[PDB]
């Protein structure tokens, strides 16, 4: 899902990133404490912003 | 009128079978230019799905459009030659055979039926209603379409059956032209998989059932003329359903769900709705000019917002559904307009304000004098020296003077009670002996 | 809110009116629309030329139109003042504040009128009291 | 989003202005927060309509009609309600004989 969101920035498609985004907050849970959670939520936070 | 900057190829290509048909017939009589092209893309269209009726009749629109001397279309070639591009003409033939197929077909169909009645098990009697029920659509025959598929609905096991029923029924019940029954059916559709769920079927669902009904409501309640619902149940509706070839294509939910709110909507609506919403953003980005429209009403933009509003106006009259609303929605946009520009000025110049809706200083003039009897605006011309003020209005001096004479009022009628009373009580009336 | 077309209907429907003799008074409702149409234009106008009001109205003349005001000055029916420099009519519209003591005087009296009123329906509350039920 | 927050910091300091008024000039706040004329027009009317600023303008001498113009308003609309159900009342009570 991250790399994904790498692509999907670089590509420039506001409406894909926000679906991925969604998608990605159920699996969240169960996860603990890594890095992937940041660079996910980096992606998110902007959508949020626009 | 005329206004030949509607895509033609655009409005044909986002449909499919009667819906189609219908609609380009519609474009053909209300405009002169765009005719021609029209009845050939509906002629190619009828050719194919089988249906008889809409050939006989556009061709007969066609007949006369070459026909005549008051068309152009009869010097055009300046000789009928074949070619490509060649008007056609009645095939004797095609018409026995496709209404021949039709019915034959038809037949095809019943005896399927009538096995699956046999074997009594309900899926197969359902389909069978189904397949009975899509081949009267193809055909042209609007009624019995919908007798098949209220024969369909008790055979039901399961909640996907009811909606896909219902859909189906829908589907039908615009070409009846009864808008009531979607209204019943689409809640009973929402109502029965668990109140559109409880979950969002999981991560998502494959299909939004949930878009497809909220469209067809807001059709309706469009129609209706409950403009204000209508912009509200429409707006829910996403690009999830990605399009629909048989009720309303995604240009039009967004013109719909734009013009529709602005007229009748106050400012704490329109930021909640149609601007915060992720939903209708898909629909906002799919033709900026019903999203510039929207922002420059909002804005205090008036004078880029009608110019752009005039200019579409005429493309927007040749839509089927949305034609006999222009008017009625473009007024409401310009008198919440006018008493959206007086509620920030106290003492506006009139110049500028009949500059921004884009009339003289004579005409807006005459519009503002209606507003202040009919309308909610306390407002006075000083038409001297051109000033728009002014006027407070003062809590004390309406509830004095209607204390006093609701006063007079409720004493005379006391009096007039005693006075019925008295004749009452002695027992006369009129009586000719 | 047209006068010429209320005109036109009253040489039509002219011998009922003979017949029944109420003759006069439909002449009367003529006049009346006239002093609607122009006292509806001051609820909307602080000021506005008299050319403009007799053109709107369709008294047809300006002269007229500075005459008909003139007439409800007396009459109070209207506050309004005449600019003969500018040609304009300017309009008022401040007979009460509400404030006044004249006001607390003229509210006072109208409720000595209202106590005696439901004075006259107590005794007759009452007779009804006297007499037996059905 | 720098042009936003710019006008973030200027519509904050306006509503904070503001009060020590109920009349005061366009050409003074422009001036004060550090742009045209025509912006800050602009942004007044939207402010208005949103109801972040509480008056109106007066275009014809450029000023704002600030409101504090208020006093009571609360009695007297209640009377206006009281007022109008002893209409509906009366009317109704009348009309049941007969």
């Amino acid at each position: 899902y991250a790399l994904e969101i790498q692509m999907y920035t670089a590509q420039k498609n506001n409406k894909k990133l926000k679906a991925l985004y969604e998608q990605s907050l159920h699996i969240k849970s169960a996860i603990p404490h890594p890095l992937i959670m940041g660079v996910i939520r980096e992606c998110g936070g902007k959508m949020h912003l626009r | 009128v005329e206004n030949p900057s509607l895509d033609l190829e655009q409005y044909a290509a986002s449909y499919s079978g009667l819906m189609r048909i219908e609609r380009l017939q519609f474009i053909a009589d209300h405009c002169p230019t765009l005719r021609v092209e029209a009845l050939k893309m509906a002629l190619s269209f009828v050719q194919r799905t089988f249906n008889v009726d809409m050939y006989e009749e556009i061709h007969r629109k066609l007949s006369e459009a070459t026909r005549s001397s008051l068309r152009e279309l009869q010097n055009a070639p300046d000789a009928i030659p074949e070619s490509g591009v060649e008007p056609p003409a009645l095939d004797t033939a095609w018409v026995e055979a496709t209404r021949k197929k039709a019915l034959l077909k038809l037949e095809k169909l019943d005896t399927d039926l009538k096995n699956y009645k046999g074997n009594s098990i309900k899926e197969s009697i359902r389909r069978g209603h189904d397949d009975l029920g899509d081949h009267y659509l193809d055909c042209g025959d609007l009624s019995n379409a919908l007798k098949c598929y209220s024969r369909a609905r008790d055979y039901c096991t399961s909640a996907k059956h009811v909606i896909n029923m219902c859909l189906n029924v829908i589907k039908v019940s615009v070409y009846l032209q009864n808008w009531s029954h979607v209204l019943s059916y689409v809640s009973k559709a929402e109502s029965t998989p668990e109140i559109a769920e409880q979950r969002g079927e999981r991560d998502s669902q494959t299909q939004a059932i949930l878009t497809k009904l909220k469209c067809a409501a807001g059709l309706a309640e469009l129609a209706a003329r409950k403009y204000k619902q209508a912009a509200k149940c429409l707006l829910l509706a996403s690009f999830d359903h990605c399009d629909f070839p048989e009720l309303l294509s995604p240009s039009n939910v967004a013109i719909y769900g734009g013009l529709c709110a602005l007229a009748t909507f106050d400012r704490q609506e329109l930021q909640r709705n149609v601007i915060s919403s992720s939903s209708f953003k898909l629909f906002l980005e799919l033709e900026p000019q019903v999203r510039d429209i929207i922002f420059k009403f909002y804005e205090s933009k008036y004078a880029s917002c009608l110019k752009m509003l005039d200019e579409m106006k005429d493309n927007l009259l040749l839509d089927m559904y949305l034609a006999p609303h222009v008017r009625t929605l473009y007024t409401q946009i310009r008198n919440r307009a006018l008493i959206q520009y007086f509620s920030p000025y106290v003492s506006a110049d009139m110049h500028r304000m009949a500059a921004a809706f884009n009339t003289t200083v004579a005409a807006l003039e005459d519009e503002l004098t209606q507003l202040i009897l009919e309308g909610l605006i306390s407002a006075r011309v000083d038409s001297h020296s051109k000033i728009l003020y002014a006027r407070d209005v003062d809590q004390r001096s309406t509830t004095f003077e209607k204390s006093l004479l609701m006063g007079k009022e409720f004493q005379r009628r006391a009096k007039a009670m005693m006075l019925r009373a008295a004749v009452l009580r002695n027992q006369i009336h009129v009586k000719s002996p | 809110n047209n006068p010429s077309e209320l005109r036109n209907l009253v040489n039509k429907h002219s011998e009922t009116f003979t017949r029944d003799n109420n003759m006069g008074l439909v002449k009367q409702c003529l006049s009346s629309l006239y002093k609607k149409n122009i006292q509806r234009l001051t609820k909307t106008f602080l000021t506005l030329s008299l050319q403009d009001m007799a053109s709107r109205v369709q008294l047809s003349g300006p002269q007229e139109a500075e005459k008909y005001v003139l007439h409800m000055i007396e009459d109070g029916e209207i506050f309004a003042s005449i600019n003969q420099k500018d040609g304009m009519v300017s309009f008022h519209d401040n007979p009460e504040k509400y404030n006044n003591p004249a006001m607390l005087h003229n509210i006072d009296q109208e409720m000595l009128k209202c106590i005696e009123l439901d004075e006259r329906l107590k005794a007759m509350d009452q007779e009804i009291t006297v007499n037996p039920q059905f | 989003h720098i042009e936003e927050l710019l006008r973030n910091i200027r519509t904050q300091v306006l509503i904070k202005l503001i009060k020590p008024y109920t009349r005061i000039h366009i050409p003074f706040i422009s001036k004060e927060l550090n742009i045209d004329v025509a912006d800050v027009e602009s942004l007044l009317v939207q402010c208005i309509l949103d109801n972040t600023i509480h008056g109106r303008i007066d275009q014809v001498n450029q000023l704002l009609e600030l409101d504090h113009q208020k006093r009571g308003g609360a009695r007297y609309t209640a009377l206006d309600k009281w007022t109008n159900q002893l209409n509906s009342l009366n009317q109704a009570v009348v009309s049941k004989l007969a």
